[PDB]
């Protein structure tokens, strides 16, 4: 705890509604409280393959960080799995990405040791 | 006669430089057809222009 710093920058994420009112800093852990029915792995996917840096907003540093987006799916129903599959590698947005990956029929221990890797 | 010609060629100067001014207003409303038509046609450019940009910014990444 005293190796960090804060975070000061921003990221965007495509959603308006993230980017005006409730931003999205490089460091933040916001959580997307989802309901039950509601679309929340279409807006995973569009915050997937949406997110940029804007360093020409800041003061003009470099482009030597590239980005990357770890995509760890835990519990899905298949029929999702399909939907990320298709909305990864459909427009090219896969190639700055890892996606783990795993479904409800597959055993209860990895949906354990699925975040840890990922993270 | 005379009076005819007099009052009725007034009323012709009178109505005849109105009309050419709502002639002038016609021409108001063509030349803001053409501005939404140069709008209209500018944007789709603009749009054609990102969209098949883009386009070609997907089809290289893939």
């Amino acid at each position: 705890p005293v190796a960090r710093r804060k975070p000061e920058q921003f990221i965007q994420t495509g959603i308006s509604t993230i980017d005006v009112m409730n931003t999205l800093v490089r460091g933040q852990k916001l959580p997307i409280f989802s309901g039950s029915g509601l679309p929340a792995n279409e807006i995973a996917a569009q915050i997937a393959r949406q997110a940029t840096v804007r360093p020409d907003l800041s003061g003009e540093g470099e482009k030597e960080e590239p980005f990357a987006v770890v995509f760890a799916a835990m519990g899905i129903t298949q029929r999702e799995l399909s939907y990320f599959i298709q909305e990864f590698e459909r427009t090219g947005a896969l190639s700055r990405s890892v996606l783990f990956l795993n479904k409800a029929d597959d055993p209860t221990i990895e949906r354990i040791l699925t975040p840890r890797m990922a993270l | 006669s005379k009076l005819e010609a007099i009052l009725s060629q007034e009323v012709e100067a009178e109505i005849q430089a109105l009309l050419q001014e709502a002639e002038a207003k016609a021409e108001a409303v063509k030349r803001e057809a053409e501005e939404k038509a140069k709008a209209l046609l500018q944007a789709r450019e603009r749009a054609l222009e990102a969209q098949y940009r883009a386009a070609l910014r997907r089809a290289e990444s893939a």
